[PDB]
RNA sequence: UAGUCGGGUGAUUAGCCAGACUCUAACUUAUUGAACGUAUU
């Protein structure tokens, strides 16, 4: 499955805050963000594919870019969201202001 | 000792350890050299200069058997016969053996497996019990290893002991040496046909871990291998040779180079891209710059499926999606693992659970696919096609060319890559009274697949049941009744024979030349009695 | 590989012209007659029994669009484009499963007679034949690879088969050449060779017998 | 219902093979049915019959000492009664036979 | 699956197509058929079904079409449950049916 | 081919040289006791 906005509404009044939850969660994110138009990404991977044995691993992530930019033109408009990019930096400076001597 | 010291002088392993053993350098470096010791020959392998394989097994009143000697191939033995004779009962009491010197590479005093006593007595035995007695054999200094496990029936009062120290003292000396300097160590592993299972890339095991050598050993005499800690052991040597920056920035470096070829190509719109990876490269050169072994397992591994598996090209992870997943090129297409035919799936799975051991195993050999071992494959052509069966062995030999290998097969198309030397073969009526195992009459490598089945496996080469079957040989019968002319009964069965199997038909061409030939044979008889 | 005998030219290739007309307008029922007279309803390359059979341009419409309605360059091959893929030997491999090819360098067996360059051996391969260098070497060895004449199971095997089925009359009848005549015993050699043309892969047949 | 070999997914029907296979022989089977070789084509000795005729009609049917090496090798390897050596032996009956009615014309 | 769920329960639901597997992976549509039909005498000469699923990302949901299974296998039951009749038995014994033996012989539940 | 037997050489349990053998087919063992060989008397 794919996370969706309304999935912040799952088990929200009991079965939030579980430690398991959040270390999965955290890897997952940061592996897809571990390393730009439609058209223009489309382009890139047909050129890409063209070429293509060292350039079979960058023309996979932008397919997967590709992708991911694809599904969020198709998301509609309710269930609308930031990057993973930037929802992974402001856990992290959440976590870092408010939990006591964590820096 | 002196009696010790002139043994051990003379090559004698075990009496060289003991000398290390109660003086606790020269007697260490001599075991040492004995088991590290070997030369490359001609065809560039490694071989070991002692050579470490099983020589005899002797079953007495073990399930079909009452008393049966087998004597194994320092390479490949292949055990045929009809369901029933056997096979299987033979894999497990070795593998049971090997168990005792598993134990006792892991654990000084370990524990190896048992006979069952409520199903591996033979159930007519008049004395209650089982022996298994193997011996081995390790090189000319240590030419006799002998084990017996036995096991006497359940609620007998007499209770019959097995004989496991020779085993325990030679595991003993690998155990021992190793923790002094690191050594290669034997591969041990069955496959019985457990192996196949469905895959589940989720449950992942927490029991050890898996990067330590002698997790090796983990599993090793189950039957199904785990497949599932190959699967973690790899995503593990991924991890670790994208972590390190010169291979990054070496990979980097190549990724830079193929990208300025394509800008010089005319291709404006990977300009772009271009100067984010010089950006990345230039970062990672700044970041404090230093072959990981890693890497190079990881590369052996690779080849060693690539080469086994013919339907597989390549092997690599992607964790780009965000969960590690193993892929692969098959048939020219890119699957994942989940995605492979059952057939593909069962054989990548043991020659990558092999692969790994050899490699944790064998880290001093520059090849690690060339160390020692013994393996137990059951059924062989399972799942596989007859294209595949006309392969595995010699793909299985070329990439473990030291291994004994110990196989059982009902295929003939296996039976015609291997040479009569390696087959052992149950005599058809046996009823397991039979003393010693021997080879076909007939050669069968290179030999045509019908002549396999009728000489080695006793099949006809047409299904009997069918009465279609015996029409080109009734026909033949009735030529030669009625002097070899074409009668109104050989006439209607030919007709048979045209209408059922068709006009181009090998059976139908048979039939014709018979005609031919007793037409001209009756011609030659007339000018004879003229 | 048998040399053919082309004799007359049909009407119907006459009237269309090559450049301005397309090859499927033509009606191909109007074709057969003459080539089933030529071939004996047997393949031009391989000789298996046709069942399912096409019309083969022997240099190809894509490379030689001139060459199309021309009565030299067709031949009635084996296999069946329309029905069906997987079909390697002969002309749907020439197009396909041999990619590169010289047209030049190919045994064409209405010009030339093919038992010159092509022997075939009892055991069911077919090989160039004793003694051949430089370019009647290299017809013999394209020949044999763009028509798949060895790589096709299907009828390697086939072709093994039926010449192994008549090696018992062969031998014997070599065996009652002490005894007969040469009158009667080149009687009885005529007499096979003469029924082998109605059999199917009759060049390998022949090479046995003779 | 058979699948093509060199099928790439984009087969639209499954078809029945030609040859009749009730009553057939395996060997026939495997080649018409199942396009696998009755001979295993990655073993040496799998060849040497063939070599063995192409070596016997270079020499206009005479055993030479190339043939004779190889017909040693046939025989030590399949043995005194194998089929393959019966062949042979059959091979150079005919050929022999061959060539001395080529002399005699 | 579908004939056996509604032979037991009315409206009772068979398997469905998987989104992860049973999807070719450069499907255009980014959907799966799997279409059947059935005989049962020349009273009912044509039983169509068709199992459908979507990829993951929807732009449009196919459903599959399963009544006239449902609509039969109502007959064998609401007959059966009046006066006993024979049922079809339906198996699939794949590679799975090669497993080990439990001798452990479990209770006579009923 | 391989394994085996072993006459010679060799600061010698190695290596090398020579000759031979081949039932599917050796794996060198244990004392103070017993027997045998040698020494002692
Ligand atoms: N304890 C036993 N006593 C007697 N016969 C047994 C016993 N255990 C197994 N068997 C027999 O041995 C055979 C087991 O065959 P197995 O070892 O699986 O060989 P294969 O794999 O060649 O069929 C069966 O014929 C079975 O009846
Ligand atoms: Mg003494
Ligand atoms: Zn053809």
């Amino acid at each position: 499955r794919r996370e969706e906005r309304f999935d912040a509404y799952s088990q929200t009044l009991g079965g939030a805050g579980r430690f398991d939850h959040f270390v999965e969660w955290y890897i997952y994110l940061h592996k897809r963000t571990v390393s730009s138009s439609i058209k223009e990404l489309e382009q890139q991977v047909n050129d890409l594919q063209r070429t293509v044995v060292s350039v079979k691993s960058l023309l996979e992530q932008m397919k997967f870019k590709l992708s991911e930019a694809i599904e969020r033109n198709d998301a509609a408009v309710s269930s609308r969201v930031l990057t993973e990019s930037v929802q992974k930096s402001i856990v992290e400076k959440a976590i870092c202001s408010v939990v006591p001597s964590i820096s | 000792t002196k009696q010790y010291e002139r043994k051990a002088k003379g090559g004698n392993l075990l009496s060289a350890f003991e000398l290390y053993q109660r003086n606790s350098g020269e007697w260490f470096e001599m075991c040492r050299d004995y088991i590290q010791d070997g030369h490359v020959d001609e065809s560039g392998i490694f071989r070991p200069d002692n050579a470490f394989y099983l020589r005899r097994l002797t079953l007495k009143d073990f399930r079909r058997f009452s008393l049966l000697e087998i004597k194994l191939e320092e390479d490949l033995t292949v055990i045929i016969g009809n369901n029933g004779k056997g096979k299987t009962s033979i894999l497990y009491a070795i593998a049971k053996t090997l168990s005792w010197f598993v134990a006792n590479i892991l654990k000084e005093g370990g524990s190896g497996q048992r006979l069952s006593e409520m199903t591996d007595i033979k159930n007519d035995a008049e004395d209650r019990y089982s022996d298994v007695s193997s011996t081995f054999f390790f090189g000319k200094g240590l030419k006799s290893v002998p084990i017996r496990l036995s096991r006497s029936a359940l609620g007998t009062a007499e209770r019959r002991d097995s004989e496991v120290k020779p085993a325990k003292d030679l595991a003993d000396i690998w155990r021992v040496i190793n923790e002094v300097n690191t050594i290669n160590l034997p591969t041990f592993a069955l496959y019985n046909v457990e192996r196949s299972q469905p895959f589940n890339r989720n449950i992942k095991d927490n029991t050890g871990r898996r990067e330590e050598r002698f997790d090796a050993y983990s599993q090793t005499l189950g039957g199904a291998g785990r497949f599932d800690h190959f699967v973690e052991w790899y995503i593990y040597l991924h991890k670790r040779t994208v972590s390190d920056i010169s291979s990054s920035i070496k990979e980097l470096e190549q990724q830079v180079n193929d990208l300025q070829r394509t800008v010089d190509g005319g291709m404006v719109s990977v300009k772009s891209l271009l100067e984010q990876m010089k950006f990345k490269l230039s970062e990672a050169i700044e970041r404090n710059d230093a072959v990981l072994t890693e890497s190079v397992q990881k590369s052996i591994v690779e080849k060693a499926i690539c080469s086994v598996v013919p339907s597989i090209s390549n092997i690599w992870v992607e964790m780009i999606t965000g969960s590690d997943l193993v892929k692969v090129t098959n048939d020219g297409h890119d699957v994942t693992i989940d995605q492979l035919s059952d057939g593909q799936r069962v054989f990548l799975s043991l020659v990558a659970d092999l692969a790994r051991r050899m490699v944790m195993l064998n880290p001093l050999l520059e090849n690690p696919l060339e160390g020692r071992g013994i393996v137990l494959i059951d059924e062989i052509e399972l799942h596989l096609h007859p294209k595949w069966q006309q392969e595995v062995i010699l793909n299985l030999r070329s990439a473990f060319p030291n291994i004994q290998f110990i196989i059982t097969t009902h295929s003939p198309i296996v039976l015609s890559t291997i040479e009569k030397r390696c087959i052992r073969e149950f005599e058809p009526n046996d009823d397991g009274d039979q003393s010693f195992l021997d080879s076909p009459d007939m050669q069968t490598k290179g030999s045509e697949n019908a002549q396999i089945l009728e000489q080695v496996m006793n099949v006809h080469s047409t299904p009997p049941g069918i009465a279609e079957s015996h029409w080109l040989g009734n026909f033949e019968l009735l030529l030669l009744d009625n002097s070899g002319e074409l009668d109104n009964h050989s006439q209607v069965l030919y007709d048979q024979i045209k209408a059922h199997f068709g006009i181009d038909s090998i059976e139908l061409k048979k039939a014709d030349s018979l005609i031919r030939i007793n037409k001209m044979k009756n011609k030659l008889n007339k000018i004879r009695a003229e | 590989m048998r040399e053919l005998a082309r004799l007359e030219r049909p009407e119907i290739l006459d009237q269309y012209i090559a450049g301005q007309n397309d090859w499927m307008e033509i009606d191909q029922s109007a074709v057969w007659p003459k080539l089933t007279e030529m071939q004996g309803g047997f393949c031009a390359y391989c000789e298996c029994r046709l069942n399912r059979c096409h019309i083969e341009h022997f240099r190809p419409r894509g490379k030689f669009p001139a060459l199309t309605f021309i009565w030299n360059n067709l031949f009635g091959s084996c296999g069946d484009s329309r029905k069906s893929g997987g079909w390697s030997r002969c002309g749907i491999y020439k197009d396909n499963g041999a990619g590169a090819y010289n047209a030049d360098d190919l045994i064409k067996p209405d010009e030339e007679n093919p038992d010159d360059y092509l022997l075939f051996l009892t055991t069911g391969e077919v090989v160039p034949a004793i003694g051949l260098t430089g370019r009647a070497l290299k017809k013999a060895q394209e020949t044999i690879r763009v028509f798949n004449l060895n790589g096709d199971i299907k009828l390697f095997g086939s072709r093994r088969t039926a010449v192994q089925a008549i090696m018992p009359n062969v031998e014997y009848l070599y065996t009652l050449l002490e005894e007969f005549d040469e009158d009667d015993w080149n009687e009885m050699l005529r007499d096979e060779l003469e029924k082998i043309e109605s059999d199917e892969y009759k060049t390998a047949l022949k090479h046995a017998w003779t």
